[PDB]
């Protein structure tokens, strides 16, 4: 009944409506700080000189944006990768002009999200579960690290991190393609397959289980009332589902082990999104998508264009226009 | 003792002009048969004042203080030029080259950002006649050029520019163009500013001088899109004189 | 004038936008008069032809060609290595029929102004004040009907 | 279209004599250009000074004219500025400076001819692409 | 600004030490099956 | 060729700005989320139904019993995320619903683009930016990108139109 | 009026979060 | 009243010849013997009242005065345009390839 | 910003009309139990 | 010529009546520019009521 | 006529909000 | 100017209307300057006063 032991029992209690835990001790303050600053900035922050060229970009609602165009703007290119907390600025006005809020938000968020992953391990341990849900979450978490931390590190500037906004995200995407040809990179191709395939299998599994629900209600009520929370018996006939799907393709292309099936459902999108996070993370070091520009030439040496060369034309257009005032020299090396 | 780069880096000392000891109250004699150059002129602003608009009748608003938001990026340095002796014994400094401009933006009360090109480009500064000695009462008065804050290649956020860019508001294809002509046609301003440099310290042995300055010039007009503001700048300066 | 008004991209139903609402008059305005047919010529008197905007393009450059498709003048983006400016080529515009019939303009900014309109086809005088028209093309009832019925189908 | 002797025929000197390369020489010169030159001159531009390219019309107007085999072989031995006024061996790869540009050490006299021939043949095949830069990619 | 800096340094230190000492307070034993 | 189709749709239709595509994005990414989170949850709330360390062997397709604990899964997610599924039927129907609905929404948006009925612009942004050359958003930044794409890919991508764009008309920022 | 509208809708969603978590219908076993 | 001064300049001899008072230095590559040595001298010693003035540049050898004399018909002079000579733009106007 | 004025009424009814429908259905369910 | 009461300000005068006179953006309702009101600005009072 | 633009939304909500309140009360009275 | 501005009936609070909404500036406008005190005289030079 010691005072520290009583605190410890409350932090790790499985009776709290929301589990706190030791990871939560860090997660709760960092997420609140990031959230509060983000909301305030999104509504009211003044324009930010993201590219360090004294050309401020207006990101907030009160400065003429709507929900789709608004953003918390990345910090000034003049700052690069330098740490820029509030107490390094001569004034909040300076700190706002240079994009200080973006740094505060992304650092608090990445910390709080990392602790979110730890919290998933921790409660699983307090409830006597198996531990690997947090491993599923490492795929979206790694993706957030890639566009908020890793890519700025390799390019030398948080000004090239992804903006906290909807149109800013598309800006990040378009510029990424012009400089890395991400579409032609196999790890992004694997990410598409993980995301397309994940949507596919989500719909498959949902439709197969729904298709084989055991009749338990009348036509005047939701079939959902045929399941009661915590009932011991399964609510659908997996052998009927297997019998349908195995005939739709062929027998051995259909699961009849539910554990194997759900593991497959877990693994496919998780691994696909690991690869696409790794794609951003390695294009951060400028190992770019396949280049087949002028790869086909004829007997004389005329270039014979392919669809890759058409892609390059579009990429060139994005290259020459992006940050139209920020380049003084012919090569955009970062 | 002189510091190294690794002693300075990240401190903010790189933006500060060299200073003289308070005991440097000497005089630097000027031999007219000799020619002289300024080997280094350094100007460090400390205060940015903007004139307000009084809107009503003959009121003439005052200079209000502002906050700097572009950090320790403000000083003019490594400026050099000829220091001539005129037939009346006045000295004339003629700027030749140097890091003689810095873009600065300060923020007025209420949130308005005022960008300006702090500069002494093409400075010609002259003393009173009959100098013969640079002393702690010597003043230089001069004028300089303030070119457009952006140069001709600069593209506004809709792709318009002077030496490059669209000539119209391409996103409003059938808008009446007469209302947009001020935003559609970029022009390049070239105005003048005035500066006083007051010598307060003189090292008669080394030819270093230091003191106070005040300049008045125009702010950015965004290539003719809006009216500039009047800006007053105060600070400290340092110069080194050598026999040419 | 009715025939000339058909030869104008502002009445093309593929030039609108999903959330650009209301009648077409709210965009380019209420059409008042055909200004006349614009004829462009360079300093040596060749007739030049403005390249017309295709429906795919929200914006389009101003490129003037001869009868054989050879580019002879344009409005340049980068000025410093321009070879085909209206200023260098002495491009003029003359009008036949319509309101401006028998008038010629030679000052380069007026000539370019009509050249920007000519990528839309025939040139019209619009009232933009009555409806406070915003200058952006909207689609016709043909476009809206087609959209709604393909989506319902 | 094919690599015919007519396209493989390039000026030898300013006097107007011509030489006809073999396909082999052309392919050899292309390999050697990639090995020793392309890091700056890919596609006939000059990355470190884009004002000067390898287009034939540019080379024709250099002093010593460089639109011929001789002029190009001489340039690889003793490069000069475009007006001929100064020797630039210490900032530009050449045989005269192969001590500081080690990739030039093992180039023989016939390698120079092939490299020169590649530079002169390529605009005949690629047209505006050679030395035009990204506009023509 | 200095006050702000000091305050944040104290607040962060506080939360980090809670984390470290929390996981050092017999965390393996806090599970529903086997405590040791 | 499909990659070229994506980029065409960005530069010409501003398709990323279209709310029907955004609803499709949410359905595809929401479906992939649901797929991963559901698979992982089942696999980490399994009942111990055998002694092997490989837990796959401890399932039998004709068993009546649920192979994982819905009750423990619900408690976990309620305490981790605030809310959790409690109805196995709703959950699997929702997995049908989310990606199917998303794809249907994107199809509606493409039907609009058949007519060039784009959500290309915000009129209010354009009016302000035309009048006020200091006003810049990520929205205006992206349209400049779209304009580069069009002018630079159109001649080679639409060869039947015989677009000749002299160098001086191509939109370009400084140096690049 | 449009800023007010965006913020209003956003605030309603946050309030809905609160009720959906703390005033949910409690899951009851079997 | 509002005119683009650079477009207006394209309507003068600046639009057809090398303007010794305005044109960027890379244009001197169009004629032989001019780049870079004489181009450097010409730009540094601008402005000129007349094309013939370039022959009075101090230091010219007789071969350099010969080169200029052959090229005088490709030169012009117009009034200095601030927008074309500020920013160091006669040495680098942001155009590469 | 020069926004469409009817945007406000359109937004308000878009929220209000279907939300009210759901609230009506929910409250009369509760008073059955 | 344009004081608060011409502008339909209703609560602004009640903050000003008891001593809240300046804004975090540097203006005061008495005309002085370049003032620093500390936390208890118009903005600080509002934020305090929201919390 | 140059009427007040907010008069439409004011009138609209004046009707909708109290009307919906009554309808809610009435329908739940009927279902019990 | 502040004193003259008080001597103007547009700042009299008993001059309004129940459904004339918004700031006072929405009515007579945003005051920019005192035009000066008007003095009226007839042909005989006598000073006249507006009721
Ligand atoms: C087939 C149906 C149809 C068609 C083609 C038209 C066509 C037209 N009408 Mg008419 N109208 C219709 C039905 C129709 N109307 C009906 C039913 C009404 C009564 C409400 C009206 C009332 C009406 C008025 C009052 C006016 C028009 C006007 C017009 C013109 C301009 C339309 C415009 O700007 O659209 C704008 C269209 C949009 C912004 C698209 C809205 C679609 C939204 C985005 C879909 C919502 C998506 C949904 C919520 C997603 C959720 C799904 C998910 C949960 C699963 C045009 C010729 C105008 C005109 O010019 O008149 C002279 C005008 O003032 N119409
Ligand atoms: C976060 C990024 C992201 C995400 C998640 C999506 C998601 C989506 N995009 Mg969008 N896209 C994005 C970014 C993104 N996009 C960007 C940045 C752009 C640039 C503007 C685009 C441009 C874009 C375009 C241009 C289009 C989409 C479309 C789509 C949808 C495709 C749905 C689908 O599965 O089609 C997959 C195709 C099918 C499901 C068709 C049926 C396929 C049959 C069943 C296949 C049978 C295969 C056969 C049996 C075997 C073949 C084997 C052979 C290979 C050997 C989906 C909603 C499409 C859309 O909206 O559709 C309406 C579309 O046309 N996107
Ligand atoms: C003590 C209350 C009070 C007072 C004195 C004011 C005073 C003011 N406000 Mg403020 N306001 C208040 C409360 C108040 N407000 C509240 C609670 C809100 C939140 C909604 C606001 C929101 C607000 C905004 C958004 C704005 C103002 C503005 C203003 C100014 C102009 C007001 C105007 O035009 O009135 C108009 C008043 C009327 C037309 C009177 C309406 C009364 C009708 C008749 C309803 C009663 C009928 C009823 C149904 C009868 C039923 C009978 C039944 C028994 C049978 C003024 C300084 C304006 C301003 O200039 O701000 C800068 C402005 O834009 N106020
Ligand atoms: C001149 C002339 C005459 C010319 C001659 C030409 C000529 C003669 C023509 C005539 C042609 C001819 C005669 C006809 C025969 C041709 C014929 C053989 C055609 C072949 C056609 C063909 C291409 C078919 C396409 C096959 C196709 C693409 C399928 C491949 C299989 C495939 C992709 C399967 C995916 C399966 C997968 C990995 C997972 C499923 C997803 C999954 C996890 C679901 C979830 C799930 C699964 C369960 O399992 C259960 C249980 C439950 C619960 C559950 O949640
Ligand atoms: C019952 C309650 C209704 C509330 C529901 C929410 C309100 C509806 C919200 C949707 C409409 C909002 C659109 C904004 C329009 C507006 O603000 O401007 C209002 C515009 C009117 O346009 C006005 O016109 C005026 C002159 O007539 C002036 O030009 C104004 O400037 C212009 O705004 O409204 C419309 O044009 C109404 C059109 C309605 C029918 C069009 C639909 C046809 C296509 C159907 C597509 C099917 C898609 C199915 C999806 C699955
Ligand atoms: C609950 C949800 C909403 C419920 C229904 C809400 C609608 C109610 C409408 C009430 C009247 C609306 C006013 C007309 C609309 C209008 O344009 O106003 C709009 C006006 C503002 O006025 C606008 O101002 C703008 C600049 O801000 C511009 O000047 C515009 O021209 C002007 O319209 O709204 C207000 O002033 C808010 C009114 C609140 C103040 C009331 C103070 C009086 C209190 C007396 C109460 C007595 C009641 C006793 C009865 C017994
Ligand atoms: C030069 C040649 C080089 C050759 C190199 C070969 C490369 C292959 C390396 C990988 C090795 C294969 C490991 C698979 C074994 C396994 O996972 O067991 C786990 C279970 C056990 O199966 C289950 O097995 C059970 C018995 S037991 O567990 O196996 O003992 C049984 O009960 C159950 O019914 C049965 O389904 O397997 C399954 O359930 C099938 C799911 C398939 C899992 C693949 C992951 C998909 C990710 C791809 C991501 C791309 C998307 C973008
Ligand atoms: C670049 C290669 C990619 C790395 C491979 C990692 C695959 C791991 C799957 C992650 C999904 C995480 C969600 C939690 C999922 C979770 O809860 O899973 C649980 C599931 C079964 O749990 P068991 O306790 O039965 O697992 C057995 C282990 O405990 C040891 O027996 O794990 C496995 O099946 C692991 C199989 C990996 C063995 C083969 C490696 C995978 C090969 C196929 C893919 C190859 C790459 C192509
Ligand atoms: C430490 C803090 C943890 C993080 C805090 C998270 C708070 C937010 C959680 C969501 C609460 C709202 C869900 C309401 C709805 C609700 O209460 O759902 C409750 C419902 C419970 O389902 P049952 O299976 O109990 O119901 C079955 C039957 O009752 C059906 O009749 O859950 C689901 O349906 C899960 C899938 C919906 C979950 C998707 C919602 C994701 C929310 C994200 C949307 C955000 C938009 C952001 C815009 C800015
Ligand atoms: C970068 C390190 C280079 C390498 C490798 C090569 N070249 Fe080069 N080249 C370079 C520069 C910076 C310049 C301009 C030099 C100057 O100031 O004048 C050049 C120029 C040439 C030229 C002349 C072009 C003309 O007159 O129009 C030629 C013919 C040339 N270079 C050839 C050449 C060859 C054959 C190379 C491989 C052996 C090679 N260069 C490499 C920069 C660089
Ligand atoms: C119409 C009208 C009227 C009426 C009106 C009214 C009555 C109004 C009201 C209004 C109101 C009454 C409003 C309210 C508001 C509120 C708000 C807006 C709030 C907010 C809050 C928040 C947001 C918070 C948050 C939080 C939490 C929750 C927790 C923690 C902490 C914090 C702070 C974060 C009258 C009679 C005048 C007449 C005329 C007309
Ligand atoms: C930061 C610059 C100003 C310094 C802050 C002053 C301290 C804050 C005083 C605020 C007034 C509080 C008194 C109001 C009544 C207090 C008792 C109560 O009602 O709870
Ligand atoms: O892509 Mn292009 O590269 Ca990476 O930097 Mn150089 O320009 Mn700029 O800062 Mn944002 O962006
Ligand atoms: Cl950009
Ligand atoms: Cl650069
Ligand atoms: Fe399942």
């Amino acid at each position: 009944a010691n005072l520290w032991e009583r605190f410890c029992n409350w932090v790790t209690s499985t009776d709290n409506r929301l589990y706190v835990g030791w990871f939560g001790v860090i997660m709760i303050p960092t997420l609140l700080a990031a959230t509060i600053c983000f909301v305030i900035a999104f509504i009211a922050a003044p324009p930010v000189d993201i590219d360090g060229i004294r050309e401020p970009v207006s990101g907030s609602l009160l400065y003429g944006n709507n929900i789709i165009t608004g953003a918390v703007v990345p910090s000034s290119n003049a700052i690069g990768l330098h740490f820029y907390p509030i107490w390094e600025a001569a004034s909040l006005d300076e700190w706002l002009y240079n994009g200080g809020p973006y740094q505060l938000i992304i650092f608090h968020f990445l910390l709080g999200a990392s602790c979110y992953m730890g919290r998933q391990w921790e409660l699983s341990y307090r409830l006597g579960m198996r531990p690997w849900i947090c491993v599923a979450y490492s795929a979206p978490l790694a993706s957030a690290f890639a566009v908020f931390l890793i890519y700025p590190i390799g390019q030398g500037s948080f000004s090239d991190g992804m903006p906290l906004g909807i149109s800013g995200t598309f800006n990040f995407m378009i510029v990424f393609q012009a400089e890395h040809n991400i579409l032609m990179h196999p790890f992004h191709q694997l990410g598409v397959a993980g995301v397309f395939g994940g949507a596919l299998f989500c719909a498959m599994h949902g439709s197969l289980v729904t298709s084989s629900l055991i009749r338990e209600t009348t036509e005047t009520e939701s079939a959902n009332y045929g399941y009661k929370f915590g009932q011991e018996e399964e609510t659908y006939n997996i052998v009927a589902a297997h019998g349908y799907f195995g005939r739709l393709i062929f027998q051995y292309a259909s699961f009849n082990n539910s554990r194997s099936l759900h593991f497959f459902l877990a693994a496919w999108p998780v691994v696909g999104v690991w690869f696409t996070a790794l794609g951003i993370s390695t294009m951060a070091f400028n190992l770019n998508g396949f280049n087949f520009n002028h790869s086909v030439i004829d007997a004389k040496g005329n270039v014979i264009n392919t669809w890759a060369d058409i892609i390059n034309r579009a990429n060139l257009g994005m290259e020459v226009m992006h940050e139209r005032n920020a380049h003084n020299f012919p090569l955009d090396l970062a | 003792q002189t510091l190294t780069y690794d002693d300075i880096v990240g401190t903010g000392l790189a933006n500060k002009c060299p200073t003289l000891d308070d005991t440097a109250r000497g005089a630097y004699p000027i031999d007219s048969s000799q020619t002289y150059r300024i080997a280094r002129l350094c100007l460090q602003p400390t205060t940015f004042l903007v004139k307000e608009e009084p809107k009503n009748k003959r009121q003439e608003a005052e200079f209000v203080p502002t906050k700097l938001v572009t950090r320790e990026t403000t000083s003019l340095d490594q400026i050099q030029g000829e220091l001539k002796v005129n037939s009346d014994g006045s000295l004339t400094f003629v700027e030749e080259d140097g890091i003689d401009f810095q873009p600065v933006t300060v923020q007025m009360a209420g949130g308005e950002r005022i960008p300006l090109l702090f500069t002494v480009k093409n400075l010609v500064a002259s003393t009173q006649p009959n100098v013969t000695s640079i002393t702690t009462s010597t003043d230089f008065k001069g004028e300089f050029n303030v070119p457009s804050y952006r140069t001709a290649n600069f593209l506004d956020p809709k792709g318009r520019g002077l030496a490059s860019g669209y000539d119209s508001a391409i996103a409003l294809p059938q808008a009446k163009e007469e209302e947009l002509a001020r935003a559609n046609v970029k022009r390049f301003s070239l105005t003048k500013g005035q500066i006083s440099l007051n010598v307060a310290k003189v090292d008669g042995r080394t030819g270093e001088i230091a003191g106070t300055f005040e300049s008045e010039q125009l702010s950015d007009d965004d290539m003719g899109a809006h009216e500039p503001h009047e800006v007053k700048i105060q600070g400290v300066f340092y110069a080194s004189i050598e026999p040419a | 004038e009715k025939l000339a008004f058909y030869d104008y991209i502002g009445n093309n139903p593929a030039k609108g936008g999903l959330f650009r609402t209301g009648p077409m008059n709210k965009g380019d305005g209420i059409a008042q008069a055909w200004k006349g047919h614009a004829v462009f010529r360079n300093k040596e008197g060749e007739e030049l032809f403005v390249r017309r905007m295709p429906a795919f393009f929200e914006s389009f450059p101003v490129i003037l060609t001869d009868k054989n498709g050879v580019v002879k003048a344009d409005i340049p983006f980068r000025r410093a290595e321009s070879k085909y400016s209206f200023e260098q080529q002495g491009v003029t515009v003359s009008f036949y029929g319509g309101e401006l019939n028998g008038q010629t303009f030679t000052d380069p900014p007026t000539v370019k102004s009509y050249a920007r309109k000519a990528i839309f086809g025939e040139i019209f005088e619009f009232d933009t004040e009555t409806l406070n028209s915003d200058g952006i093309f909207r689609t016709s009832p043909r476009g809206w009907f087609t959209f709604a019925h393909a989506v319902f189908a | 279209a094919e690599l015919t002797p007519e396209v493989l025929t390039v000026p030898l000197n300013s006097e107007g004599k011509t030489i006809t390369l073999t396909e082999k020489q052309y392919l050899e010169g292309k390999r050697l250009f990639q090995y020793a030159c392309a890091s700056c001159h890919v596609g006939g531009i000059t990355k470190t000074n884009p004002s000067l390219d390898l287009r034939t019309e540019t080379l024709a107007l250099a002093t010593p004219p460089r639109d011929n085999i001789e002029g190009l072989v001489d340039y690889m031995k003793n490069p000069t500025t475009y007006d001929g006024e100064q020797e630039i061996a210490e900032v530009h790869p050449s045989l005269r400076s192969a001590d500081i540009f080690p990739k030039m050490r093992n180039l023989t006299e016939k390698d120079l001819v092939a490299i020169a021939g590649h530079i002169l043949v390529e605009p005949k095949i690629l047209g505006d692409k050679w030395g035009g830069g990204k506009v023509y990619y | 600004m200095e006050t702000l800096k000091i305050t944040v340094y104290i607040v962060v230190t506080f939360f980090v030490l809670l984390f470290v000492f929390g996981f050092l307070s017999g965390d393996p034993a806090r599970n529903p099956k086997r405590k040791d | 060729a499909i990659f070229r189709f994506l980029l065409f749709f960005q530069g010409f239709h501003n398709w990323t700005l279209n709310p029907f595509h955004m609803m499709g994005v949410a359905g595809v990414l929401g479906g992939a989320l649901l797929c991963a989170i559901h698979g992982a949850t089942v696999e980490n709330t399994l009942f111990q139904d055998g002694e092997g360390a490989s837990t796959f062997r401890a399932f039998n397709p004709t068993q009546a019993e649920e192979t994982y604990s819905m009750v423990t899964a619900n408690r976990f997610w309620s305490q981790i995320f605030g809310i959790a599924f409690s109805n196995k039927r709703w959950l699997h129907f929702f997995m049908l619903f989310v990606p199917v609905t998303g794809l249907w929404m994107s199809a509606i948006g493409v039907v609009g683009l058949a007519l060039n009925l784009r959500s290309y612009d915000f009129i209010s942004q354009e009016i302000r930016a035309a009048e006020d050359p200091e006003f810049e958003t990520f929205y205006t930044k992206n349209l400049l990108l779209n304009e580069g794409i069009r002018a630079w890919m159109a001649p080679q991508d639409q060869p039947h139109e015989n677009f000749v764009f002299p160098e001086e008309v191509l939109p370009r920022g400084n140096a690049l | 009026m449009e800023t007010i509208t965006y913020v209003f809708i956003f605030a309603c969603i946050i309030a809905l979060f609160f009720f959906a978590i703390f005033f949910r219908e409690p899951p009851r076993i079997t | 009243e509002l005119v683009n001064v650079v477009d207006e300049k394209l309507g003068t001899a600046y639009g057809e010849k090398i303007d010794l008072n305005n044109t960027n230095i890379a244009a001197f590559i169009q004629y032989r013997g001019l780049y870079p040595t004489l181009a450097k001298l010409i730009v540094k010693n601008a402005p000129y009242e007349s094309v013939e003035d370039v022959l009075n540049i101090p230091g010219l050898t007789e071969r350099q005065k010969q080169i200029l004399r052959e090229n005088l018909e490709h030169f012009t002079v117009t009034e200095v345009e601030t927008a074309l000579v500020e920013g160091g733009d006669r040495y680098n106007n942001g155009l590469y390839k | 910003m020069e926004v469409n004025q009817l945007g406000l009424i359109a937004t308000a009814l878009f929220v209000l009309v279907p939300s009210v429908f759901l609230i009506i259905l929910y409250v009369q369910t509760e008073s059955q139990q | 010529l344009n004081p608060m009461w011409r502008q339909g300000m209703f609560v602004l005068p009640f903050m000003a009546r008891l001593g809240v006179t300046g804004s975090w953006s540097g203006w005061s309702i008495t005309g002085e520019t370049g003032i620093d009101p500390g936390f208890w600005s118009f903005e600080g009072v509002a934020l305090a009521h929201i919390v």
